[PDB]
């Protein structure tokens, strides 16, 4: 029970290493797209003014 | 003249305005008389400390019969609702003395139809607080309880189930059989599409773990642990990593759709023999009704059908029979 | 137009899509806990919730935190669905606010409402809505009710375009119809020109029409 | 003689006045209920080294109730809950104020003519760190009465062990020899199907009492009575079943748990610490009637004590043993939390014992009913064999 | 006596063949894991800011 606990400490380190990494390219697609539709309203915008 | 009318007039005022038809008006009625029975009962304690008990124990039992008589509503809805939100120690009035006496009843007369699902996990909720000290001994008794939770309709009631689940493991007093039980059963459905219910299910794992834990976690779960952990890196005490250890959850959609379907109950024998075909001999394919059982399992296959699947399906496959049956028969109404 | 009193029926609607988008990932909350990820946005194609809606009658709770059944949000947050409330109608009719959240997981150990916001139950006059009141969303923060509420939802450029738009559709345009065209053409350019405008959280609140004039009916507190 | 009772679930000093000396039984409860924040529905406390107290009788049946001898106290929802035991300490204020007058101490100057009011809050900080010391005194007597109630606990899971294994042991060894006494009850199923005929070929003084006994243990109840028994008597029911039984057993026996790590090597180095404290405590008392002896000779300084800056090494004294004393009261409030610590450490082990108890609680239903059933194979043999006859 | 000292023996033996040393060689994966997920992590913590 022991030698699981510290390996379930170790590994679900690694495996929220991953996931963190995970999430922070998630949010960064996630901008990426807002950023985006922004430079088009953007250009749109600036053609017509 | 106070001490004498603290119970007199307070039970008295308490009951004849407590005939009311408004549902809420009932729950308030039942969280007040909670209050004013703690009343009462500081009133008594300050009696007795300031001027025998058999009075008091004649209080108690008024109280757990008050509790019960209040279950007596037909708002079943209105009762779930004040019980889940007050707590109140579940009216701490009987005890496993008699609250699992007359609370195994009361709670078993709620199950009634089941179109309230929602209501169904907070009643499984319920029972796990009274699980608190009426389930030394019937825990058993809510093992029965326990399937007719697995026979509940709502996903969400699924994830309050998972809920349960856990609190029972701390709770315990009958989990042994059930335990490797659920072990089992979670193994298939380890990899449940339900954010809600996978969640909650790696949470009542790491609940479990904790109350089995011991080796009986590895040899009993670890095990039906395989069938999701796409890795052994998890903090077993923890949810969050066990479910990253995990392989991740199917599309619950495609087998709704389908679930959508009638007669996958065959089709579902079809599915056992194409998992014998992985795993086994089956290379032919049976003279099923071959359009929609044909069509389903082709769009299925070309979807990314995997190796994983097919044993955690025909699993949650026979629950599907189960809600199925369900959802026939609520066509009913 | 129609009397509070007589009905006092139980609260009942449809469901909609919010249409905050879930950029309220906590970047930083998000680089502290490993939690989040587990966020079913955070792991999903798009986002379901676990629903919570209730009505008080200016901060004073009247209903439960009402909860929509299963459905498929996580790959698109397209609501169509049903919820009926905990609140009767003359329940604490006067001053009630609708106030609601929707639980999604946070964090693994973070999974419940993070989103709320309170509007009357009636309108700024006092007539009931039974139709759909997109919400002004409060993201990273949940419902109040009370009547100072703190994330309206319900009570300008895209509001003039909303105030004309229900006046001509009221029957208050003229024969000359050329102007509806040209006027939904010139809603299309104010309705971008808010979409640009960014910074912001929102939700499509889709009040149920009542099988009672079968409209989104004004009803009225007596 | 006024109750003195520990929470053993806390382990923790919640007293009773004699007022509920005498009073009834649930008055004991009561009092845990209203002066200490322990309701009754969840709760439970029994005598260490003997029963839990009953409905009525007085604690000195069992003696004890003393401040060295009290009775142990548990909050059943304590542990039925994971609540590591809450140390939510009462207000501070003492607490507070001390640590605010400390800072001032440390912050306070020199003092040139104030010394007077340096004398009076030197003498008032020495009171309070004396009050303090005794306070801390008293917590670590709280500690060796967790210690007690731990015992009391051990007691208590040695007392319904001993009854559990009584029951489990007695059915089960029974049933270790009713293995050949199962080949004897086979051949008396044998003579039951012979009696089973018998009885369909004999339709109908002491044959009176026979028949009147037959009329509640009617043939078919009888007969689904033998199969269900020989059924559930799969020999394996028993030794699975015993198996099981073995692990609830077992799920008690937590050895660590109770030889944590010798409580009492760690309780002397609390006592000697808190013997440090009041050490402390008696020379900021000693420093303090130094102070006034010596505000007695700057009174007389005036003419044979010409030497200058008494003043000022009275202050830097008074602010000296100030500091020390502050110190001491950093280990004082680490104990205070340590309280909360220890209390969780040891909910631990109870909650390992408690839900041992309870998957052990469905276990003795499970024995009752192997009690049950080894009285119906036994007495059935009997009475049956009798009835049988025809 | 000895039924009882089985039932659970038997028991206890069960699970320590079943106390898989698998996770015994997870324990050196964290160590490649463990660093190796750090610079990643880092590295998008840095892409996020950018």
């Amino acid at each position: 029970m022991e030698g699981k606990w510290i390996t379930d400490q170790l590994r679900w380190k690694i495996m929220s290493c991953k996931m963190r990494i995970e999430q922070l390219k998630q949010t960064i697609c996630k901008g990426n797209e807002e950023m985006e539709k922004n430079s088009e309203g953007l250009l749109k915008t600036k053609e017509k003014n | 003249n106070d001490i004498n009318i603290y119970p007199e007039y307070i039970l008295p005022g308490i009951a004849h305005l407590a005939q009311d038809d408004a549902t809420i008006v009932r729950l308030a009625y039942a969280e007040n008389i909670a209050l004013l029975a703690e009343t009462a009962l500081r009133f008594l304690e300050l009696v007795q400390l300031k001027n025998y008990d058999t009075e008091l124990q004649a209080l108690h039992e008024m109280v757990q019969q008050k509790v019960v008589t209040l279950l007596s509503d037909p708002e079943n809805i209105v009762k779930q609702t004040l019980m889940e939100n007050g707590i109140t120690r579940l009216c701490v009035f009987f005890g496993r003395q008699k609250a699992n006496d007359v609370l195994l009843s009361h709670m078993i007369t709620f199950l009634n139809d089941k179109n309230d699902w929602h209501l169904r996990g907070a009643f499984f909720d319920s029972i796990v607080g009274v699980a608190a000290y009426v389930g030394w001994q019937s825990s058993s008794i809510l093992k029965p309880l326990l399937q007719q939770g697995l026979s509940d309709a709502e996903e969400f009631v699924i994830v309050k189930a998972l809920y349960a689940l856990t609190c029972m493991c701390q709770l315990g007093l009958l989990q042994k059989p059930h335990v490797y039980e659920f072990a089992s059963d979670i193994a298939p459905f380890l990899c449940h599409p339900n954010l809600w219910i996978r969640y909650g299910a790696v949470g009542f794992i790491t609940v479990v773990a904790r109350q089995i834990s011991t080796a009986d976690v590895y040899c009993k779960l670890m095990p039906y642990l395989d069938p999701y952990i796409t890795q052994p890196i998890i903090q077993i005490e923890r949810k969050l990593v066990l479910l990253s250890v995990l392989k991740e959850p199917v599309s619950r959609s495609i087998f709704d759709y389908a679930l959508r379907s009638k007669d996958i109950t065959s089709l579902f024998r079809h599915l056992h023999m194409r998992q014998k075909k992985r795993n086994g001999s089956l290379p032919d394919c049976p003279p099923p009704e071959d359009p929609a059982i044909a069509q389903l399992l082709k769009k299925l296959l070309s979807q990314g059908m995997t190796e994983e699947e097919e044993d955690k399906l025909l699993a949650l496959k026979d629950f599907m029979m189960k809600s199925n049956k369900a959802k026939a028969n609520i066509v009913d109404q | 137009y129609i009397y509070s009193c007589d009905l006092d029926i139980n609260v009942q609607l449809k469901i909609g899509s919010l249409e905050g988008k879930r950029e309220q990932k906590s970047y930083k909350a998000v680089l502290e806990d490993p939690m989040l990820k587990f966020s079913g946005l955070y792991q999903e194609t798009c986002s379901d919730l676990y629903v919570t809606c209730q009505v008080f009658a200016e901060g004073k709770p009247l209903a439960l935190p009402v909860r929509t059944s299963y459905k498929a949000f996580s790959t698109r947050w397209n609501w169509n669905e049903w919820l009926k409330l905990p609140v009767k109608y003359p329940d604490l009719p006067r001053n009630a606010q609708v106030a609601l959240t929707i639980w999604d997981v946070y964090g693994p150990g973070k999974a419940v409402p993070v989103g709320g916001t309170t509007v009357s139950l009636f309108g700024k006059y006092g007539m009931f809505r039974q139709g759909m009141h997109d919400l002004k969303v409060w993201p990273n923060v949940e419902a109040d009710g009370s009547e100072p509420t703190k994330t309206p939802g319900r009570t300008d450029q895209m509001s003039r375009l909303a105030k004309l738009t229900k006046a001509h559709r009221q029957g208050h345009m003229v024969k000359v119809d050329w102007l509806d065209r040209l006027t939904f053409r010139e809603i299309e350019m104010i309705n971008e020109s808010e979409k640009r405008s960014s910074n912001f959280m929102y939700l499509m609140v889709e009040f149920r029409c009542v099988k009672c004039d079968d409209k989104e009916y004004g009803i009225v507190y007596y | 003689m006024k109750l003195y009772v520990f929470l053993v679930n806390t382990g923790t000093t919640l007293t009773f006045d004699t007022e509920l000396t005498v009073q009834t039984v649930a008055d004991l409860k009561h009092a845990i209920q209203s002066k200490y924040k322990i309701a009754i529905q969840h709760q439970v406390l029994v005598v260490n080294g003997g029963e839990c107290m009953a409905a009525d009788r007085r604690v000195c049946t069992y003696s004890a109730g003393t401040d060295t001898n009290p009775i142990f106290l548990f909050n059943k929802e304590m542990i039925l809950c994971d609540r590591p035991p809450a140390i939510p300490k009462t207000t501070f204020s003492t607490e507070n104020d001390m640590e605010i007058k400390v800072e001032e101490s440390l912050m306070m100057p020199a003092v040139f003519h104030t010394v007077a009011s340096r004398t009076q809050l030197a003498l008032e900080m020495y009171e309070v760190a004396k009050k303090l010391c005794s306070f801390c005194e008293g917590l670590v007597h709280d500690e060796h009465l967790q210690h007690q109630g731990w015992a009391a606990i051990m007691a208590n899971l040695e007392d319904c062990s001993n009854s559990y294994q009584k029951l489990l042991f007695k059915f089960e060894s029974i049933y270790s020899n009713y293995l050949q006494s199962i080949e004897d009850i086979k051949l008396k199923l044998t003579h039951l199907g012979t009696a089973v005929s018998v009885m369909a070929k004999i339709p109908l003084s002491l044959l009176d009492w026979i028949n009147v006994q037959d009329r509640p243990n009617d043939v078919e109840s009888l007969v689904r009575k033998c199969f269900d028994s020989m059924s559930r008597l799969d020999p394996r029911i028993i030794r699975p079943f015993i198996a099981e039984c073995r692990q609830t057993i077992a799920k008690l026996d937590n050895q660590n748990m109770k030889a944590i790590k010798g409580l009492e090597d760690r309780l002397y180095a609390l006592d000697q610490m808190i013997a440090s404290c009041g050490r402390l405590v008696n020379e900021q008392k000693e420093l303090a009637q130094g102070f006034l002896a010596n505000q007695k000779r700057a009174e007389n300084l005036k003419d044979a004590s010409v030497l200058p800056d008494l003043c000022l090494s009275h202050a830097n004294q008074l602010m000296i043993m100030l500091q020390n004393h502050r110190k001491l009261l950093d280990i004082k409030q680490k104990c205070t939390t340590a309280k909360q610590e220890l209390a969780n450490n040891l909910h631990v082990r109870l909650k390992w014992c408690c839900f041992v108890m309870l998957h052990a609680d469905q276990d003795g239903e499970k024995l009752q009913a192997l009690l049950r059933l080894v009285i119906e194979l036994l007495e059935r043999v009997k009475i049956v064999e009798a009835l049988s006859t025809v | 006596q000895l039924n009882v000292t089985e039932n659970e023996c038997q028991n206890y033996k069960r699970c320590l063949e079943i106390l898989e040393q698998m996770n015994e060689d997870d324990s050196e994966q964290l160590q490649m894991e463990l660093k190796e997920l750090a610079l990643e992590e880092e590295r998008l913590i840095q892409e996020l800011e950018d």
